[PDB]
């Protein structure tokens, strides 16, 4: 995010990073039970990537953060590489992760509710800050 | 679901 | 470089399908939703990340860092894939495994 | 993941920017050169790193990774600085230290 | 770069990588001299960003490479950060680069040369093999 | 000044 602002540590804590095996970020996540991911199908997310939970910044010499390993991967099959349409997939963690102050579950909406042109949403994430 | 011990 | 160390956030609105189509076409889909093109935007590591909005007093998941400008310009809406139209998906995936 | 953990490469053609406005329009100014829409593209990560072409059988740097589809189509063309623009900067920057 | 191929290692020595202070990959540069590297402007390059010269893979637990600390950044004045144009920055080493099979400069043009509309060109890097 | 040693 670009004109963004620091959250306050903790705050969005369904919020998680997926870290390919080199060890660093790829992608953003959101935890919506103890044990599965909510992410993007175009993040190319296998098993051998590892979700981070519990994580304010990359630069810890170390904290209080959860790195669980996954079990397997749920692409939706309609996902279409060329369109980037159906772009979800799901991953069920190996081990679920322990909520916490800092760790939780984010609500999904039903497939008939409305969020209305205009209504004040928030995106959050570790993406440049400047292209 | 949704509500932060710490608040955004 | 231009990577945040700490976690960043943003306010921003959702815009409507037709809007969004001003600014994209033909490549907003059913399934997608757009937001933002006032003055922030997700950009490249924000990928797969949410968009969520309060309901009833809680976040709910609308959307997910999908797509969005070639050069994170703050004018254009970002596109993300519309929670609303996978949720089935998800929740019959859910009660499966 | 859909990072390499090794250096890839790949030829593609060279556009005019004649031909690259079809696709980015107004987008490109003089200091730019398109190459690709060939079935091949530069992606997230590949920022910076150098678009050669051989003259006089030495690599020659003609560009500079800059931007492009906002979902790496390979069907559209990257967007590179310009070196052959940019190349009395480097060499007077270079003169003076 | 989505359907490319892996290139021969040490093939290609002027590539570099720019490492944050985290420690990882975030743009490609190139080796013009043993003391200088370009880069794109818009990559954000700082004193604290590191270049890595004589790399092939990301994953080692240690392989023959060469870190170089940056001196100074020049980035182009006329550098333009909505419109993206003149985006080249210099950086001077503040520790020559040591060349050698694996690691030497590309060739710079002239102003006035023509690489006419159709040269099958080529072009490295790290980025992503998949959206 | 671009001849690769090793070739490409």
């Amino acid at each position: 995010i670009v004109n963004g602002e620091e959250a306050v540590p903790g705050s969005w804590p369904w919020q998680v990073s997926l870290q390919d095996k080199t060890g660093f970020h790829f992608c953003g996540g959101s935890l919506i039970n103890e044990n599965w991911v909510v992410t993007a199908a175009h993040c190319g997310v296998t098993t051998s990537d590892v979700v981070v939970a519990g994580e304010f910044d990359q630069g810890s010499s170390s904290e209080k953060i959860q790195k669980l390993k996954i079990a397997k991967v749920f692409k939706n099959s309609k996902y279409n590489s060329l369109t980037i349409n159906n772009d979800i997939t799901l991953l069920k963690l190996s081990t679920a992760a322990s909520f916490s102050q800092t760790v939780s579950a984010v609500c999904l909406p039903s497939a008939s509710d409305d969020f209305a042109a205009g209504t004040t949403c928030v995106t959050t994430g570790w993406g440049l800050t400047r292209y | 679901c949704g509500v932060p011990a710490i608040q955004p | 470089a231009n990577t945040p160390d700490r976690l960043q956030q943003a306010s921003l609105p959702l815009l409507s399908n037709t809007n969004c189509k001003k600014y994209w076409g033909t490549k907003i889909k059913d399934a997608m939703i757009c937001a933002g093109a006032s003055g922030v935007s997700s950009c490249m590591g924000d990928s797969g990340g949410p968009l969520v909005c309060k309901k009833n007093g809680a976040w709910t998941l609308v959307g997910i860092v999908s797509w969005g400008s070639s050069t994170c310009s703050t004018s254009t809406p970002g596109v993300y894939a519309r929670v609303t139209a996978l949720v089935n998906w998800v929740q019959q995936t859910l009660a499966a495994n």
